[PDB]
């Protein structure tokens, strides 16, 4: 699985490449199934997560199948593993400090 | 010893994915820019509808791999940059970890023009035919005893609003619930209701303020009866809540829609506040011209109100709520957003197929 | 018991019906296969009407192709080979549904189709001849 | 025309009882015979067709027998919803005609 | 489901005629025979015709020719019975019942409507 | 391109007209078992209730026009049986 | 030796190849602004297309009249001359092609029609009565 | 004028598979059956398999079964030679060959490519 580096106070970004190049809906999940991001159609929701003023995403990538996640300030307890779901995929992502 | 003979006109059908034209109701004079629209792509409704109700024969409906929302879709876009010429475009185009997107931009002389839904029938082509299952307490997929071959629907209104259904249709026994999947927390969860909620949502003689009234007591008794089937499906123990959103854009965190050419954002965080154990309110509408566009990735700036009044009451028949599933109770926040769940749960009971009547059968005749 | 004649049940009525009861009706499910405004409106009904016309025509000479032109129902020469999933007359005639036969035969029809076009209208002709 | 006679008439019964109750036929009718049952105030609802099969949605505590020229039906357990009316009416040849009622308690 | 709408209750003088409708609900009207019976209170049923929907033929007791008439309307999808030189023991409860009609045979009247009073 | 929107459209519409009615005459004749035969004979007996003639009579002096007129009366029940009691029971014992 | 089977030559295709070869593939030639777009490019297509069905039906209709009704290969009953270029049939259906028994027989067509159409099916369906 | 164009020399290292392609010119392309024949350099010219172009019905030797693949696409009329599995011995030349095909069987080949280089 992909293992990504981290700083302390810095922004991180993780990429979620689709097969397809058009918007198909998918969702951020932590490892404890909580919402952190997804889009509507067209549009951008969050979560109920500890990360909702933390967590954007670049909006013109949609349209080219990738949906990464940008997190800024980056903390101590943003240290777990990451789900996306796409097109019935689930890729795993682990985050470190 | 036994021999092949072949039939004609045999009743057998099977599941196709063709193109179906409208056929709504014009009036061919009208500058609605509703009707403008449908006076050129869609021919006059027929006045005896044909209704065959059929035998002892079920079907494996399916509401979330439809195909006819994504006809209903192209067409609602086709609408809408044919309808609403905005003033200002900005669309990400991003020819190609290497890559940069820049933005376009085009101008265009934006008027403002009347705006309101007229009702859109969805009629099949010869040789094809529309099955209708009319059971009053459909899942939404699974097999459907009593199907019925309708010519074509009734009419369909393409609403356009977020966060809330309005100018729907309505249930027959009770509030119904449907979903993809349950206990999976990424899929949304149409509620719809059996009695309409009035809201009259308008803008009085600032001109960036509208108030829009709904009845207490009649959303409170519609929040029961929501959570009196949304207990059935929980184990009929747990408390629920209902939150206002989670951060997003402005037209996903309200309820966003057009109202007389107009696009209309209003709170609803006066509406999901309580809680759920085992008399008018109003709501601050802001009034905008800065949009994202819910066709494609995009904002869209716009004109200034006209002066006047505006003036728009209508019925809310159904929610889209999606849970928050964590680790007890259960948090229900109001979201939505993608357009296609605004015309699959109008569209939940409907298929298309096309008949192909030549078979063949074993019989003992000869030459 | 009393009786007082047939009854008409409408197009793609007996669907839900035996296979020996809704044979008797193919004739109602063959029988229903076939300015501004006067640009729009009237070039669509008559292309939906041209379309319906010529699907009907492509059919019945899909039909008069195998020696079988006009008549809803005819025999051929064909044997009906065991492997295309075997039944008892009375169980095939009396109790199934034409879909659930189509639902068991979709797998070789195609093969019927090519046979009954090599075969027949292309072996009592050719054969004829000499 | 062709008499139905219904036998016994009027009955007393207690809940979870087993009955039978029998229509006589002036004339052979084969099987084509069907039993109803009337509730007070309300249309008849049709529970035997063909003198021997249940209609669907009728619950299977119910069976009915019975040939030629005699035939009954048999409860095996009595409901409180099942207190009505009981008929039986024949359409193997003109007229048809019912039975002239067999009310139970 | 399948229902049958009828119109209301109707109070008659002897030796008129009166007129009952009954509407089909859930189902092809055209595909099942129908009847009409009657109810004197305290009595059992006795009946007075049948008719298909699509013929139009009718079919009548050996001692109502000439007194009942039943006609249909596809448009519509309601069948009509007029009742001609009412007396006192015509007084009752109407039903129309669609008759279920397997195998082009009369087997069983399984929907009922609500009941025309007429007295 | 006004000639064209306006004596295009009904010539059209009057030519798919007579195409549709000759396609269902072949139609009902392939229904009654004279699938493109003009001159057809069939299994149904003729009746003597419908009213018979002498046959030198019939053939030799009469016109169409008052064989029409006068047959009129009983011709649903000609075209019902000779839908029936050919194609409905020369048919099914085929199937035998 | 060694095959799979037929082979698709095209519409026109077995033009030229012999007369018993073409009688096997005779399938395959039987079965064959917004206002400004629906004015002059949506009228004459549909005008093509009404023009070939009714062709098509004239056609069919003329084979009706003969007694074939909707066969592709029909046989009937009129006797066959010692002149109109009579040989023996070997020659006829192994060496020549369609093109040069039409170019034959283009005096002497109209003759046949009138036998077919003319005098066999009007005598033979009186003999019928 | 009837014609057969392949493509260019391919380059390979073994194990891999690799795929030629033969277009048709001068000739309505679902007419006759389409051979392909392989030649190694300093012997005689070794023959594979051949394939009709319209019901898509291949044909192979008793020795490529799962090894040569063979398939149409009669959009572009293209016929397209899947060779998996490459050793040392597979360096030569390529050709496509249009069969004669009189009377539903092979006749002759009378029409060849220019032919398509491979190096394993
Ligand atoms: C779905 O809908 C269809 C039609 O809409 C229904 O099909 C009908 O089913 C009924 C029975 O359920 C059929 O009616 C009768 O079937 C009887 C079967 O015979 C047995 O039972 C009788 C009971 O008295 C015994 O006497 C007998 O010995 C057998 O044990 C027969 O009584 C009748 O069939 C007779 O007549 C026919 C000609 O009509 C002959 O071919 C038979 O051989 C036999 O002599 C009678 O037919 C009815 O026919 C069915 N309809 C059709 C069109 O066939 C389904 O029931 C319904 N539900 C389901 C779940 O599928
Ligand atoms: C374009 O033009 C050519 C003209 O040449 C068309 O005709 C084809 O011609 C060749 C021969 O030139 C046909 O080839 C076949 O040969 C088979 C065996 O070869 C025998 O040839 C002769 C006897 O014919 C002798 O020298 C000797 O016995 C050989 O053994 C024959 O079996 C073929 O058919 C013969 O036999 C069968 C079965 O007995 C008979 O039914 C036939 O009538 C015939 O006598 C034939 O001779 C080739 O088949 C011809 N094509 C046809 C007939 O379609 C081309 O077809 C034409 N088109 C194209 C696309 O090229
Ligand atoms: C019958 O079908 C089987 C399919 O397994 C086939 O192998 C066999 O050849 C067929 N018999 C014929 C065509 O006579
Ligand atoms: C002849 O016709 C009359 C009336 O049309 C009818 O009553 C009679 O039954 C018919 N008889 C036969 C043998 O067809
Ligand atoms: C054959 O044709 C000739 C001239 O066309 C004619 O005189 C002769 O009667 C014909 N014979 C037959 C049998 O048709």
């Amino acid at each position: 699985k992909k293992v990504v580096l981290g700083k302390k106070g810095d922004t991180v970004e993780l990429t979620c490449t689709a097969s397809q190049k058009k918007s198909i809906q998918f969702h951020w999940k932590n490892s404890n199934q909580i919402k952190i991001l997804g889009n509507q159609g067209s549009f951008l929701t969050k979560g109920p997560s500890k990360l909702n003023d933390r967590a954007d995403s670049r909006r013109s990538l949609w349209d080219q199948g990738n949906f990464p996640l940008i997190i800024k300030n980056l903390k101590i307890e943003d240290s777990d593993t990451y789900i996306c779901e796409v097109e019935d995929q689930k890729e795993e992502v682990q985050l470190l400090v | 010893n036994l021999w092949v003979t072949v039939y004609y006109g045999v009743p057998v059908w099977k599941d196709a994915e063709t193109t179906l034209f409208c056929a709504s109701d014009a009036k061919a004079y009208e500058t609605e820019k509703h009707n403008v629209w449908a006076t050129h792509a869609c021919v006059p409704t027929d006045p005896n509808p044909q209704e065959i109700h059929l035998e002892n024969v079920t079907e494996e409906f399916n509401m979330w791999k439809n195909n006819m929302v994504e006809q209903m879709h192209t067409d609602i876009i086709s609408l809408w940059d044919q309808s609403l010429k905005p003033c200002v475009k900005l669309t990400p185009l991003c020819v190609t970890r290497l890559i940069n997107c820049n933005t376009s931009a085009i101008t265009q002389a934006c008027p403002k023009v009347s705006f309101e839904p007229i009702p859109i029938h969805y009629c099949a082509p010869a040789g094809f035919a529309i099955l209708k299952c009319k059971d009053k307490k459909f899942n939404g997929t699974g097999p459907c005893p009593s199907v019925s071959t309708v010519q074509c629907t009734h009419g369909i209104k393409p609403v356009v609003s977020t966060q809330l259904l309005l100018n729907g249709s309505l249930a027959e026994e009770e509030v119904m619930i449907r979903s993809e999947n349950i206990t999976n927390n990424a899929k949304n969860i149409l509620v719809q209701f059996n009695t309409p909620v009035q809201i009259n949502c308008t803008r009085p003689n600032d001109i960036r303020q509208a108030h829009c009234n709904v009845s207490k007591a009649t959303w409170n008794e519609t929040l029961g009866k929501v959570v009196k089937q949304l207990r059935k499906h929980f184990g009929n123990n747990t408390i629920i809540r209902f939150a206002n959103s989670s951060g997003g854009d402005l037209e996903v965190t309200t309820h966003s829609f057009n109202c007389g050419g107009e696009f209309f954002y209003c709170n609803t965080s006066g509406l999901f506040n309580s809680t759920w154990i085992s008399d008018s309110i109003t709501l601050p509408c802001r009034i905008k011209q800065i949009i994202n566009m819910w066709q494609r990735i995009g904002q869209a700036m716009y004109a200034p109100p006209i002066q006047g009044v505006i003036r728009c009451v209508s019925n809310i028949t159904g929610l889209i709520l999606t849970r928050d599933g964590g680790s007890t109770t259960e948090t229900f926040r109001p979201g939505g957003g993608d357009m296609r769940d605004n015309w699959r749960s109008e569209l939940y009971k409907y298929k298309v197929v096309k008949i192909e009547p030549l078979g063949v059968a074993p019989t003992r005749c000869k030459r | 018991a009393v009786g007082i004649g047939a009854v008409f049940l409408g197009f793609l009525g007996a669907a839900g019906s035996t296979m020996g009861a809704a044979s008797m009706t193919l004739t109602v499910q063959a029988r229903n296969l076939l300015l501004l405004k006067l640009t729009v409106w009237g070039i669509k009904q008559l292309q939906a009407r041209v379309l319906a016309v010529e699907r009907y025509l492509r059919d019945q000479q899909l039909l008069g192709i195998w020696g079988c032109s006009g008549k809803l129902i005819c025999c051929t020469n064909v044997p009906w080979n065991s492997s295309w999933s075997n039944r008892n007359l009375s169980e095939i005639w009396d109790n199934m549904t034409w879909l659930q036969w189509d639902k068991e035969i979709s797998n070789y029809t195609q093969i019927i189709y090519g046979l009954l076009e090599e075969s027949q209208n292309q072996q009592e002709k050719n054969e004829q001849d000499l | 025309d062709i008499q139905l006679t219904q036998s016994p008439s009027f009955l007393s019964a207690s809940v979870g009882d087993k009955v039978t109750i029998t229509c006589r036929a002036s004339q052979g009718v084969r099987n084509e015979l069907a039993w109803y049952q009337q509730k007070p105030g309300k249309a008849p609802n049709l529970l035997i067709y063909y003198a021997s099969t249940l209609q669907s949605g009728v619950p299977s505590r119910f069976s009915a027998t019975g040939s030629g020229t005699h035939f009954t039906l048999t409860v095996s357990s009595l409901q409180p919803e099942d207190f009505a009316t009981y008929f039986c009416q024949h359409m193997s040849s003109y007229p048809l005609t019912f039975g002239g009622g067999t009310k139970v308690e | 489901q399948e229902v049958l709408v009828q119109s209301g209750a109707e109070v008659k003088k002897p030796g008129a005629s009166v007129k009952v409708s009954c509407r089909a609900f859930g189902y092809t009207f055209t595909g099942n025979a129908l009847h009409w019976v009657r109810q004197a209170p305290g009595q059992g049923l006795e009946w007075l015709g049948w008719i298909n929907p699509h013929s139009g033929d009718t079919t009548t007791s050996q001692k109502f020719q000439g007194r009942v008439y039943m006609t249909r309307d596809k448009s519509i999808n309601t069948a009509f019975l007029d009742v001609t030189r009412l007396t006192s023991d015509d007084t009752g409860i109407y039903y129309c019942a669609r008759d279920k009609y397997y195998g082009n045979e009369a087997v069983g009247m399984d929907v009922w409507g609500q009941g025309t009073s007429v007295t």
